[PDB]
C-alpha cells in the first residue's frame, strides 16, 4: 500500500522481536565477528586464499544459495562446482583449522544479526537530516550502509559499545550522501557547507536590517575571502533546476519548453550558407595552385587553426610568397566578379 | 568529434583512434539510446495495474490482489518444491507471511525466555536444559512458571552465581584448578575425602579471569530451540555419509544451512560433540519480480491453451468463463508477435540526451526534461542496491531497497499509477512520466494531432 509505514512496521517488527540486550547480546556478537575475522585470516593462511574469497564463500553457505551468487555478481565464481570446491579444502583443515571454517560462519551470521538488531538505531538517527533533499527510506538506507562500515571497524577490546560507534559511522555516511545526491548538479561536501554557512549567515542578517542583505553583508558577516562575486555565483549554483516542464501561465496546459530556440541547427538561412560559401570556395581552391592555398585551407579549414609547421617541406620564404600573392589574386579577382564581397557573415 | 583529431566531412563514416565519435551533428545524440542494468528485476507497472492485470490473467494468480502482495512487499509465493508442511502439502502456487515463513527455515518453535533473578530460575532451567529432551509444556518451575509448550530439545545461555556444574569452558581458565591441571575433582571442596564439577559456589560473572577485567556480569536465558540434538551420529555410505562421526570426522555443514535427511538445517556445538540438526527443508520462497519472473518462464503455454480449451467448453459458466478470458492473453503471445518472458523487466531503457535537455536560461538559470530527476531515482537505487549486497546483506534493508527500487522503475515508466513521484518542494507536480509524455492532458499522440 503505502511504503514508509510497511518498512517501519517490517524492521520494527524483528527488533520488537529481537532487541540486543544492551551488554550481553551486543557483546556477543561483537566476539564473533572479530573472531570470524581472525578466522577468515587464518584461513587464508593456510589455504592460500585470498580473504576475499574465504569471505564470500563463507558468506554464500551462511547467507544465501548459488541464486544469491548468480544474479548479484554476474558470474565469476561457479555457481556450484566453484564454491564447493572451496568448501571441501574448508572441510580438510583438520581439528585444528576446521575451528576457524566453523568460527568464520558463525561469525559471518553474528554480523548479520548485530546488523538486524540495531536498525532502529538508525531510522532514529536517519529521522532528523529529514529535510535536506533526501527521501526517509533513501535516508535510513544510507544511514544503514553507514552502520554496516561501523561494524567493520568495531574493536570490542576497547570498553565502549557500538551504539556511539555507530552514531558516528552513521552520520557520516548520510550527510555525504545529502552532499552527494540531493542536488541533480552535483556539488562537493565544501561547496554544501560552504551554501549552509551562506544561508546561516543570511539569516543572522535578515535579523535586524529588514533589508534582504545586498551581496555585501554576506560577504563581510561570512569572513576572509568573501565578496559579492562568491555570494552571487553560490546562490546561483544554490537554485535547484527547473522543471524544463512545469505549468506556465494559466497552467491549463502550458509546458515550459516548447519557448526553448536551438542553436547547433543551421535554421534554413544556414544550410544555404554553406552550400555557395562551400560550392564558391571550392571553385577559387581548384582555379589555384593545389600548394600554398591548400595548405591554409586544410591548415584553417580541415583540422586545427603555424607559418613553418604549414608548409610541408619549402620553407616560410614560400609560404608567405604564394599565401599572401595568392590570397590576394584570389580576393582582387572575387572583388571583379563580386561573388563573396557579400559577407557571407 | 569531441577532441579533434578528425574534424570534416571526407571520412564520414569512421570513428577516432583514441576516442569514439562517428560523425553527422548532434541529432545522434538526441536519437541514441542507453540503458540501466537493474539489480534484481522489477516490473512495468503497464501490464501489472491495468485492469486485466496481464500478467496475473496469464500467470493464474490472484489476478489483482496476490500480484501487489508480492510484488511490491516480502509476501513469498512458494515456486518450484518446499517438501516441508505448514498443515498441508508444498503450496505449488500459494502464498505465505513472513511470520509463518519464518517458523519455517530456522525451525518450528523459538522460545528465548530469560530468567528473572540469578538463583530462582537459573536452576529450574538449568537442571532440565542441556541433554534433557524437555517435552512440551515443561513447567520450568520459578519466575512465576517458566513455560516452554514446544517440541525437541533446549539450550540455556548463561549463569551468575548459585552453584556451577556441568557448564562449558568459559569458567575452565577462570579458576585455574581444571583448566591448568587436573584439579576438577578436589574442587568439590569437603566430602571427597569421605563433565563439570566447581565449588560450592564462588564466581559471579561473565567474564575472563587474568585478572577480573574482561567481564560482563548480567542475565541468563534459558532458549528452547525446539530442534532435534544428535550427540553421536555414525557412518553410512550409502548415500553421501550424512550428518557426522563419532568425534573425528564432520561432514556436515557448519551451522547455517545443509540439508542430511528430511530435516534440512544443521547447527554445530563443538562442545560436546553434538550437531544440532533442524527439520524444515528446501523451501523455494521468493517475493518480487524474481519470483514472476521464474513463474513465467517456466509456463508452456500450449499447454494452458489446450488446458483451458477444454476448461472453456466443457463446466459450467463461472470457471469457464473466466478461462475464456484467460484464453485470449495466451492466444495472442503464441499466435504471432513476441513471446511473453518479456513483460518483467531487467533492462531499463533509457530515453536520448538531447530529448532530456539540461539548458542554460537567464542568469544561469537551467532547465531539464523532468525524466532525467526520475532516471537518477532508478541509477542511485539500483547502485545503493548493489553496494547494499557486496558490503553484506541484512535482509529487511536489502528489500527496503528492492522496494525502492521497484517504485522507481514505475517512475519514469507511469507515474501515479501507484502513488505521485514529486520534485522536492516548490511544485507538488507530476514529473513527467514517459507515460505522461505519450497520453498526458496535453501529450504526444495528442497534440500530435492538435497541431504543428
Ligand atoms: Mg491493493
Ligand atoms: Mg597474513
Ligand atoms: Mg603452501
Ligand atoms: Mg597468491
Ligand atoms: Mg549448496
Ligand atoms: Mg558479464
Ligand atoms: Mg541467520
Ligand atoms: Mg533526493
Ligand atoms: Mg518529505
Ligand atoms: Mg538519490
Ligand atoms: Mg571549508
Ligand atoms: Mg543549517
Ligand atoms: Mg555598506
Ligand atoms: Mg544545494
Ligand atoms: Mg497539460
Ligand atoms: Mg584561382
Ligand atoms: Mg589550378
Ligand atoms: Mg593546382
Ligand atoms: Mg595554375
Ligand atoms: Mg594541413
Ligand atoms: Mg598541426
Ligand atoms: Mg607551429
Ligand atoms: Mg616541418
Ligand atoms: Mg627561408
Ligand atoms: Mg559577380
Ligand atoms: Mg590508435
Ligand atoms: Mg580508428
Ligand atoms: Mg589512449
Ligand atoms: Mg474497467
Ligand atoms: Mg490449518
Ligand atoms: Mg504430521
Ligand atoms: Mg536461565
Ligand atoms: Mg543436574
Ligand atoms: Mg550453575
Ligand atoms: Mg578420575
Ligand atoms: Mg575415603
Ligand atoms: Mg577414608
Ligand atoms: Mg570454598
Ligand atoms: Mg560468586
Ligand atoms: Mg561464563
Ligand atoms: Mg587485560
Ligand atoms: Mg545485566
Ligand atoms: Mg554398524
Ligand atoms: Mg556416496
Ligand atoms: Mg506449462
Ligand atoms: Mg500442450
Ligand atoms: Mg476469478
Ligand atoms: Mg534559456
Ligand atoms: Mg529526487
Ligand atoms: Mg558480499
Ligand atoms: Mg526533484
Ligand atoms: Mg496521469
Ligand atoms: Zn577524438
Amino acid at each position: 500500500k503505502i511504503s514508509t509505514s510497511d518498512p517501519v512496521r517490517q524492521y520494527l517488527h524483528e527488533i520488537g522481536q529481537v532487541p540486543l540486550l544492551t551488554l550481553e547480546e551486543e557483546v556477543e556478537l561483537a566476539r564473533k565477528v572479530e573472531e570470524g575475522m581472525e578466522a577468515i585470516k587464518k584461513l587464508s593462511e593456510i589455504t592460500g586464499l585470498d580473504p576475499d574469497l574465504i569471505r564470500e564463500v563463507v558468506r554464500a553457505k551462511i547467507l544465501g544459495s548459488a541464486r544469491v551468487r548468480h544474479i548479484p555478481g554476474l558470474k565469476e565464481t561457479l555457481d556450484p562446482k566453484t564454491v564447493e570446491e572451496i568448501d571441501q579444502k574448508l572441510k580438510s583443515l583438520p581439528k585444528e583449522h576446521k575451528r576457524y571454517l566453523h568460527i568464520a560462519r558463525e561469525g559471518e551470521a553474528a554480523r548479520q544479526h548485530l546488523i538486524e538488531a540495531n536498525l532502529r538505531l538508525v531510522v532514529s538517527i536517519a529521522k532528523k537530516y529529514t529535510g535536506r533533499g533526501l527521501s526517509f527510506l533513501d535516508l535510513i538506507q544510507e544511514g544503514n550502509q553507514g552502520l554496516i562500515r561501523a561494524v567493520e571497524k568495531f574493536e570490542y577490546k576497547r570498553r565502549f559499545k557500538f551504539s556511539t560507534y555507530a552514531t558516528w559511522w552513521i552520520r557520516q555516511a548520510i550527510n555525504r550522501a545529502i552532499a552527494d545526491q540531493a542536488r541533480t548538479i552535483r556539488i562537493p561536501v565544501h561547496m554544501v557547507e560552504t551554501i549552509n554557512k551562506l544561508s546561516r549567515t543570511a539569516r543572522q542578517l535578515q535579523q535586524e536590517l529588514g533589508r534582504e542583505p545586498t551581496y555585501e553583508e554576506i560577504a563581510e558577516a561570512m569572513g576572509p575571502g568573501w565578496d559579492a562575486k562568491r555570494v552571487e555565483e553560490t546562490l546561483k549554483i544554490a537554485q535547484e533546476p527547473v522543471s524544463l516542464e512545469t505549468p506556465i501561465g494559466d497552467e491549463k496546459d502550458s509546458f515550459y519548453g516548447d519557448f526553448i530556440p536551438d542553436e547547433h541547427l543551421p535554421s534554413p538561412v544556414d544550410a544555404a550558407t554553406q552550400s555557395l560559401l562551400s560550392e564558391e570556395l571550392e571553385k577559387a581552391l581548384s582555379k589555384l595552385s593545389e600548394r600554398e592555398a591548400m595548405v591554409l585551407k586544410l591548415r584553417k579549414g580541415l583540422i586545427d587553426g603555424e607559418e613553418v609547421g604549414a608548409f610541408f617541406g619549402v620553407t616560410r620564404e614560400r609560404i608567405r610568397q604564394i599565401e599572401n600573392k595568392a590570397l590576394r589574386k584570389l580576393k582582387y579577382h572575387e572583388s571583379r566578379t563580386r561573388k563573396l564581397r557579400d559577407f557571407l557573415d | 568529434c569531441a577532441c579533434g583529431k578528425y574534424k570534416r566531412q571526407r571520412f564520414e563514416g569512421k570513428v577516432c583512434e583514441r576516442c569514439g565519435v562517428e560523425v553527422t551533428k548532434s541529432i545522434v545524440r538526441r536519437y541514441r539510446m542507453g540503458h540501466i542494468e537493474l539489480a534484481t528485476p522489477a516490473a512495468h507497472i503497464w501490464f501489472v495495474k491495468d485492469v486485466p492485470s496481464k500478467i496475473g490473467t496469464l500467470l493464474d494468480l490472484s489476478a489483482t490482489e496476490l500480484e501487489q502482495v508480492l510484488y511490491f512487499s516480502k509476501y513469498i509465493v512458494l515456486d518450484p518444491k518446499g517438501a516441508i508442511l505448514n498443515g498441508v502439502p508444498v503450496e505449488k502456487r500459494q502464498l505465505l507471511t513472513d511470520e509463518e515463513y519464518r517458523e519455517l527455515r530456522y525451525g518450528k518453535q523459538e522460545t528465548y525466555p530469560l530468567p528473572p533473578g540469578v538463583d530462582a530460575l537459573v536452576k529450574d532451567g538449568e537442571e532440565v536444559v542441556k541433554g534433557q529432551e524437555l517435552a512440551p509444556g515443561v513447567v520450568s518451575r520459578l519466575d512465576g512458571v517458566a513455560l516452554y509448550r514446544f517440541p525437541r530439545r533446549v539450550r540455556v545461555e548463561y549463569v551468575k552465581k548459585e552453584r556451577a556444574g556441568l557448564r562449558l569452558p568459559l569458567a575452565a581458565w577462570v579458576e585455574k584448578e581444571a583448566y591448568k591441571p587436573g584439579e576438577i575433582l578436589a574442587e568439590l571442596p569437603e566430602p571427597y575425602l569421605f563433565g563439570d564439577k566447581i565449588v560450592a559456589a564462588i564466581d559471579p560473572e561473565e567474564e575472563v579471569i587474568a585478572e577480573a577485567e574482561g567481564v560482563v556480569h548480567l542475565h541468563e536465558p534459558a532458549s528452547i530451540l525446539v530442534v532435534k540434538a544428535r550427540v553421536y551420529p555414525f557412518e553410512d555410505d550409502v548415500e553421501v555419509s550424512t550428518g557426522d562421526r563419532v568425534a573425528p570426522g564432520d561432514v556436515l555443514a557448519d551451522g547455517g544451512k545443509v540439508k542430511s535427511d528430511v530435516y534440512g538445517r544443521v547447527e554445530v556445538d563443538l562442545v560436546r560433540n553434538v550437531v544440532r540438526v533442524v527439520e524444515s527443508y528446501d523451501i523455494d520462497a521468493r517475493m518480487g519480480a524474481e519470483a514472476i519472473q521464474q513463474l513465467l518462464k517456466e509456463l508452456d503455454l500450449e499447454a494452458l491453451e489446450k488446458e483451458l480449451l477444454e476448461e472453456m467448453k466443457h463446466p459450467s459458466r463461472a470457471r469457464r468463463a473466466k478461462a475464456r478470458k484467460r484464453l485470449e492473453v495466451v492466444r495472442a503471445f503464441l499466435d504471432s508477435g513476441n513471446r511473453p518472458e518479456w513483460m518483467i523487466l531487467e533492462a531499463v531503457p533509457v530515453l536520448p540526451p538531447d530529448l532530456r535537455p539540461m539548458v542554460q536560461v537567464d542568469g544561469g538559470r537551467f532547465a531539464t526534461s523532468d525524466l532525467n530527476d526520475l532516471y537518477r531515482r532508478l541509477i542511485n537505487r539500483n547502485n545503493r542496491l548493489k553496494k547494499l549486497l557486496a558490503q553484506g546483506a541484512p535482509e529487511i534493508i536489502i528489500r527496503n531497497e528492492k522496494r525502492m527500487l521497484q517504485e522507481a522503475v514505475d517512475a519514469l515508466l507511469d507515474n501515479g499509477r501507484r502513488g505521485a513521484p514529486v520534485t522536492n518542494p516548490g511544485s507538488d507536480r507530476p514529473l513527467r512520466s514517459l507515460t505522461d509524455i505519450l497520453s498526458g492532458k496535453q501529450g504526444r499522440f495528442r497534440q500530435n494531432l492538435l497541431g504543428k
